[PDB]
This record gives C-alpha cells, structure tokens and sequence, in this order.
C-alpha cells in the first residue's frame, strides 16, 4: 500500500528562535 | 483661455489617479532603494 | 495503520511567524 | 546575572558581549537562543 | 507615500548618514 506524503514531515532544524522571517 | 485652463486642470487631476492607481509608476526610485538594500543585504550575508 | 517515509538531503525554505513557529515550507527541488 | 549593563557573557558556550535587558519574546520551550534577520544572536535564554 | 533590519545592519558596522538637505528644505 502507498499514499501521498503531501507536505508533512517538516521539523525544526535547530534550537534557534527566528521571528517572522524566511530561512 | 477657459478651455485651455479646463484641459490643464483635468490633466493635473488625472495625474493623481495615474500615479496612485499604477503601483509601477515610481519604479525608478524604488529600484534605487532596492539596489541599495540588496547590496547591503549581500554584504551582510557574506559574513556567513 | 502506520505510514513510513524516508529522509533525503534537501534544501527547504521554512517560514517563521513572529511567535517562532514554522507555519509553511517550500521544497526547492 | 548582570542585567542592564554592558558585559561579557558566556551562556552554555554562546560567548558574546553586550547589554541584557530581559526581552519579552515567545521562545518555544526547546528554543535556546534567538536570532535577528542578519543572523546575529539578539536573544538568549538563561540556563538557570 | 508611494515609495529592525536597519538596527541589525547597524550592529554589523553598516550605517546610513542623513542627507544634508531635509525633505522639508527640498520641498
């Protein structure tokens, strides 16, 4: 059986706090 | 005289609408600002 | 019912809101 | 913890110099230190 | 009307000097 992963699986790459940016 | 004055007034009044409606009207000055900002941002990101 | 997928080296563009929460991402490739 | 004064500091290994003034901010429980747009650490969390 | 990053850039040695003529003087 197979399925679409859609846009899942994103985690926080580091412990850094970033505010209202694109990284 | 009256017709010329009315034409000038109408054109001057349409200047405001032409500038305000069009977002790309002042692209040259914004391009200067964006070039300065991009150069500074490149200089900053070169520190990484 | 459990689902399994595999990680790969990739570049992602993640958006952080003002609260530091990742609210969206772009898979560049 | 020396607050409101220009000091040298070392938080867990994050070494730096500046003035600490208790920012409000909203750090996620796991987030140790913050960063500005220029990738310079503008906030930290006290490990005590 | 038609035309935090500043502080971040300033903390890396890059600053902006004001023009000699203010907008009011140019007006």
């Amino acid at each position: 059986a197979y399925t679409n992963s859609f846009t899942r699986g994103v985690y926080y790459p580091d412990k850094v706090f970033r505010s209202s940016v694109l990284h | 005289q009256k017709l010329i004055a009315n034409q000038f007034n109408s054109a001057i009044g349409k200047i405001q609408d032409s500038l305000s409606s069009t977002p790309s009207a002042l692209g040259k000055l914004q391009d200067v600002v964006n070039h300065n900002a991009q150069a500074l941002n490149t200089l900053v990101k070169q520190l990484s | 019912a459990y689902y399994v997928g595999y990680l790969q080296p990739r570049t992602f563009l993640l958006k952080y809101n003002e609260n530091g929460t990742i609210t969206d991402a772009v898979d560049c490739a | 913890l020396v607050k409101n004064k220009c000091v040298n500091f070392n938080f867990n290994g994050l070494k730096g110099t500046g003035v600490l003034t208790e920012s409000n901010k909203k750090f996620l429980p796991f987030q140790q230190f913050g960063r500005d747009i220029a990738d310079t650490t503008d906030a930290v969390r006290d490990p005590q | 009307n038609k035309v935090d990053l500043i502080c971040a850039q300033k903390f890396k040695g890059l600053t902006v000097l004001p023009p000699l003529l203010t907008d009011e003087m140019i007006a």
